[PDB]
RNA sequence: UAAGGUGAUAUGAACCGUUAUAACCGGCGAUUUCCGAAUGGGGAAACCCAGUGUGUUUCGACACACUAUCAUUAACUGAAU
RNA sequence: CGAAGGUGUGCUGUGAGGCAUGCUGGAGGUAUCAGAAGUGCGAAUGCUGACAUAAGUAACGAUAAAGCGGGUGAAAAGCCCGCUCGCCGGAAGACCAAGGGUUCCUGUCCAACGUUAAUCGGGGCAGGGUGAGUCGACCCCUAAGGCGAGGCCGAAAGGCGUAGUCGAUGGGAAACAGGUUAAUAUUCCUGUACUUGGUGUUACUGCGAAGGGGGGACGGAGAAGGCUAUGUUGGCCGGGCG
RNA sequence: UACGGUGCUGAAGCAACAAAUGCCCUGCUUCCAGGAAAAGCCUCUAAGCAUCAGGUAACAUCAAAUCGUACCCCAAACCGA
């Protein structure tokens, strides 16, 4: 088949990308759970 | 203050090995790593202090496809320059 | 003569890596020279002989017959086509006739070109296929296969390397015999010559064995 | 550990930036672009040498 | 503090100390790139684009420092009135 | 100089259990009495790993047919080449975005891996390759739309929203034809061109606002028509008579 | 000529018919549904400054940065386990 998620590059730095993950407090929460978890993924960057 | 000695520091390679490198990197056109933004500037002036060369065509191209350094192993490609650039002259050697 | 294939070439194009890590060992296969001129040698034994022929049949026809080839007296020749092609040395310079020596350098040069190229005509040295002959691979740790190395789009490497090798420095070597007669010198200045350089490639003979029949030192295809 | 140099002035920690900072990769770091190393050491005393010059800049302010 | 050393896998290469001058430890210092609260803007940070100063300039170009917001305070100026 | 264990045999205890003992094994294990228990599994379609079956059973993925002769090599339905056959062809051609982004060339290698055979592949593994004032992106301009000092709301947290700031799927300088590597391409080269903007110089000269004016600047349909790439021919020019 | 490939050359090189869904053309036309914006772009003054500076024209000069460019791309390079 073909499946139901797709890339889009169109938005994805600004759906968690840096400051779009700092932008929020509560994407903070994810970057103060990877400053408590200290996976890879992060935003899935660098 | 008026140029910098910084990129007459630019060297860093001479490009070889197989197809590419039979007048790639010898008479006019060469090839090689040259910093990695270039300048297109005093990478045409070093060499216009040097065969005096005012470069047929200077270009730049970074230099792509695929990592390795242990492509079995995971690979790291950091990534680098030729130059590619057109001498206008290679006979002071 | 010591000094006259003291000279840094080089080529790495042959690949190994084997046990990668650049303080493990190391990772290529390591050709090099560092040494050249080594089939043009043949060609100025000849040309020096050539004129121990003439020097010699000059004299033999002249004593028991007609003079052709020069004309003698005190031994070896004074005059003819023998004299202009005598060889100064002994003890010291000669500067007394710079047309001789002038006369006998272009002679010599060009006896040594002449056999050079028939050090092509018949019985030389290969560039072409001695380009293609390494790569089927390269070394294998046992794992990397090699595309370094190109099999062809190597004949040109060759072909540039060799000659100087059957030609291109018989002129040269013809020259530097010349005035290392010129100079002169006890053994004969061309003979020290020849001599130093077949004891080059002789005394490394005499050393040559003796490493790899362990098996041998290896990895540089 | 302590026991090193002589110390360098600044009107000729100059000329010494132009030699193993410079027109050294021309030379030696184009020569190691072009390798015959069977003196490594050398090399790391282009480095560990004009970190020096900088180092009696900052430390010791161009004395 | 020291006769052995030259970070690891990484053996090599070359060297070093040449035993107190390697190397180590401890103090101090230096650099400490790029990003990043980051702060000249932009900005999908490790990047794009920039200024202002202070210089240089061969006049082609080129270095060098400064330039955030928001709070608190002071000082100067000062509408509708 | 043989602990534990793994592991045979004989004796024993009701059993829980115990003994004797061989091998292997190549190290440790351990009265009594006394102390303390994570102290014993056949069923939970239990958990978890290892290990079965069917069964060599099913299966080996789309019919757009290939066939042949050489080659390589140990070996070929598949590798190599060649020669003969079929099929798509407004696609099954040829070129791109996205995405891949090296999958690419080249050179190698065959183990694994490709749905088999494979020497072969995008496999595996080495190298090599994408070059621009004029082409594009960075870049200038605007949409939806966002952000938003200050501002106006709201326990905190926090919202709405200005001055502004951001923001394509829309709008802002110019180059082409040849010719070129197994990897290049308006990018390289060649030939012949193009452009814009800064500088400078010169000559003349009133210049002068996030201002003002002007202007960008536009639908759909429909009705035509014109036109040319060009297409087709003839002619032409060359070659050829099966 | 290796046998991989390289060197050497060049005739015709038009016209008719017949052309395009290509274009003149944002044209024209028509119809109501009602058809961006800004920049680029032009021009005027304004305060000012005032010939100056600037501007305008010609000419000349210089500059024209930072990156992409392989290749699949209906496909073994996208997606589909």
């Amino acid at each position: 088949m073909k499946r139901t998620f797709q890339p889009s590059v169109l938005k994805r730095n600004r759906s968690h990308g840096f400051r779009a993950r700092m932008a929020t407090k509560n994407g903070r929460q994810v970057l103060a759970r990877r400053r408590a978890k200290g996976r890879a993924r992060l935003t899935v960057s660098k | 203050m008026i140029r910098e000695e910084r990129l007459l520091k630019v060297l860093r390679a001479p490009h070889v090995s197989e197809k590419a490198s039979t007048a790639m990197e010898k008479s006019n056109t060469i090839v090689l790593k040259v910093a990695k933004d270039a300048t297109k500037a005093e990478i045409k002036a070093a060499v216009q202090k040097l065969f005096e060369v005012e470069v047929e065509v200077v270009n730049t191209l970074v230099v792509k496809g695929k990592v390795k350094r242990h492509g079995q192993r995971i690979g790291r490609r950091s990534d680098w320059k030729k130059a590619y650039v057109t001498l206008k002259e290679g006979q002071n050697l | 003569v010591v000094y006259a294939e003291c000279m840094r070439r080089r080529i790495v194009v042959n690949y190994a890596k084997r046990q990668q890590g650049r303080r493990v060992y190391a990772a290529q296969s390591t050709h090099l020279p560092l040494k050249v001129v080594y089939v043009s040698n043949i060609p100025v034994i000849l040309a020096a002989a050539l004129f121990a022929n003439i020097q010699l049949w000059g004299l033999a026809l002249y004593r028991m017959g007609i003079p052709i080839l020069g004309h003698y007296e005190g031994g070896r020749a004074v005059d003819g086509i023998a004299y202009y092609l005598s060889t100064p040395y002994g003890l010291s310079s000669v500067i007394s006739d710079p047309i001789h020596a002038i006369v006998y350098m272009i002679a010599m040069i060009i006896t040594c070109v002449m056999f050079g190229i028939f050090w092509v005509e018949t019985t030389g040295l290969d560039p072409k296929s001695m380009a293609k002959r390494i790569k089927k691979s390269g070394a294998f740790v046992p794992g990397i296969r090699p595309g370094e190395q190109t099999a062809k789009y190597i004949e040109h490497r060759l072909k540039r390397y060799i000659p100087p090798l059957t030609v291109m420095s018989s002129a040269f070597v013809g020259f530097l015999a010349t005035i290392a007669n010129f100079i002169g010198a006890l053994g004969g200045g061309t003979g020290v010559l020849l001599t130093v350089s077949i004891v080059y490639r002789m005394y490394e003979q005499l050393l040559r064995e003796k490493v790899s029949e362990l098996h041998p030192a290896i990895a540089k295809l | 550990m302590k026991a090193k140099e002589l110390r360098e002035k600044s009107v000729e920690e100059l000329n010494t930036e132009l030699l193993n900072l410079l027109r050294e990769q021309f030379n030696l770091r184009m020569q190691a672009a072009s390798g015959q190393l069977q003196q490594s050491h050398l090399l790391k005393q282009v480095r560990r040498d004009v970190a020096r010059v900088k180092t009696l800049l900052n430390e010791k302010a161009g004395a």
